[PDB]
């Protein structure tokens, strides 16, 4: 039987390289094969646990393989999924190589307000495509803005709960306090003031005119009762750029 | 707030409590799940040569919820304690963090996460260790909340905490279910085994 790692089969051989680690998008056909066996390693993205199997198995949604022969693959570290391409390709709208409209992976997309008074939703349209989780050839990606994972291999990262959000990034944060940093496995409260009654938000909604958020993490807004009221002009919703 | 007719100064909300809206007549308790405390919070001290109160500091204005791993049973409280062993808090302002849920368990104190039982191991709600499967009975995959029984004609690859179920070999048999192998003597018998 061939080794852990390893696989031999008639009608292919070899190794199928990660597509997400080259500019050109096209994965890359290797050889690589066992020295005293002779069977083929088994490709990034898949382990082979047990002696002498024909074929490779693709690791888990939530683990990763990214060397050519496993045995096992690993959990996604904490903050971190297990999604086609990473962090930036999979939000990515622009394409590099007209071929293959690499690396537009238009895998994130978010409903909310957009350039101009005019309210989109979803911002990203079209029939979603790279939506893979069980092979995960490269480094595992980052959590897109609006999703955590607190506990390492979880399959899919979570979304945030409503009256909690998740920004992109602490410098890209724009309502979060000062001491505050986001990595992938934290949900923070919406500031007081402000709410969010959606899954998945990257930012909190501002309370309109007329109603108050007097408490952290508030899910819905509070309304003005009769002989009281709330008017303030800065009060705004975060605009997203397309 | 204040509650008194006729006074010169306001009185700062105690810790434990707060006044989030102005001219309260009483100040109102924090709920289960959030505390609050200012040590700052001075109530005003009148002079009494000259009948003139001072040193008013204001007190808490809303409520702080308490954050992950962290819960608060009850009200009227100025802090909240780490979640107790084998439960966990996975979100901010709990009022009492949930137990582990069946095949995971939490051994530390504060924990806003459940670690997965191992293989071989089960565990129900709650739970302080993931519990080794007894004899007999098989938990293949991680976090299983229980462990089942081998099969008939079959027997359990270890004596304690099994992970797979092995087919009695050629020229044995396996009469009862819950059959297991035992280092002791032969590898492929035990008291019930093959
Ligand atoms: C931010 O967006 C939210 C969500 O669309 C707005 O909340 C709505 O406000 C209208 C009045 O303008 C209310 O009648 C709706 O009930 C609110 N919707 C929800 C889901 O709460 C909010 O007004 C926006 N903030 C600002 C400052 O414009
Ligand atoms: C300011 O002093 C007043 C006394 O005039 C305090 O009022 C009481 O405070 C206790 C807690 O120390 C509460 O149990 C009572 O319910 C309060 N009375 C009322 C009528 O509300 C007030 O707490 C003081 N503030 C501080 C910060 O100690």
């Amino acid at each position: 039987k061939c080794p852990p790692g390893t696989y031999r089969n008639t009608w292919f051989s070899g190794q199928l390289g990660s597509p997400f680690i080259t500019a050109d998008g096209v994965p890359v056909a290797t050889t690589l094969t066992e020295l005293g066996s002779g069977c083929s390693q088994c490709p990034p993205g898949t382990y082979a646990p047990t002696f002498g199997m024909s074929v490779c198995l693709p690791c888990p949604a939530g683990t990763f393989a990214s060397a050519p022969g496993a045995t096992a693959c690993q959990q996604c570290k904490p903050g971190t999924n297990s999604l086609m391409g990473d962090r930036t390709q999979q939000m990515a709208l622009v394409v590099t190589n007209a071929a293959n409209d690499f690396p537009a992976l238009r895998a994130y997309t978010i409903s909310g307000m957009v350039a101009g008074p005019a309210y989109a939703k979803p911002i990203v349209t079209g029939p979603d495509t790279n939506f893979f989780m069980a092979g995960k050839s490269e480094t595992c990606s980052t959590n897109l803005p609006g999703y955590y994972t607190d506990v390492d291999g979880l399959p899919i990262q979570l979304p945030c709960k409503p009256g909690t959000f998740m920004p992109f990034d602490t410098a890209t944060a724009n309502l979060l306090d000062t001491g505050l940093t986001v990595d992938g496995t934290q949900c923070y409260t919406c500031q007081t003031g402000t709410f969010n009654d959606e899954f998945s938000q990257p930012v909190c909604k501002a309370c309109w005119s007329g109603s108050f958020a007097s408490k952290r993490g508030l899910p819905t807004c509070e309304i003005a009762q009769p002989g009281t009221f709330t008017n303030v002009a800065a009060a705004a919703n975060a605009t997203f750029n397309t | 707030f204040n509650d008194e007719f006729s006074q010169p100064v306001c009185k700062a909300c105690w810790s434990g409590s707060f006044a989030s809206k102005r001219g309260l007549p009483t100040c109102e308790i924090a709920q289960p799940g959030t505390f609050t405390n200012v040590a700052a919070a001075a109530n005003a001290t009148f002079n009494t040569a000259t009948l003139i109160p001072t040193g008013l500091v204001k007190g808490a204005q809303a409520p702080t919820p308490c954050g992950m791993g962290y819960f608060q049973s009850s009200a009227e409280t100025t802090t909240c304690t780490a979640c107790a062993v084998g439960t966990y808090a996975d979100q901010a302002g709990l009022a009492a963090c949930k137990p582990c849920q069946p095949g995971r368990y939490q051994n530390s104190i504060g924990q806003r996460v459940c670690k997965p039982c191992d293989m071989g191991t089960y565990s129900r709600y709650g739970g302080e260790l993931c519990t080794k499967c007894p004899a007999g009975t098989v938990a293949s995959k991680t976090g299983s909340s229980q462990c089942t029984p081998c099969a008939a004609g079959f027997y359990a690859n270890a004596p304690d905490s099994a992970t797979s179920c092995r087919a009695c070999p050629r020229g044995y048999y396996g009469p009862y279910s819950g059959a297991y192998a035992d280092n002791l003597g032969d590898e492929f018998e035990g008291p019930r085994g093959c």
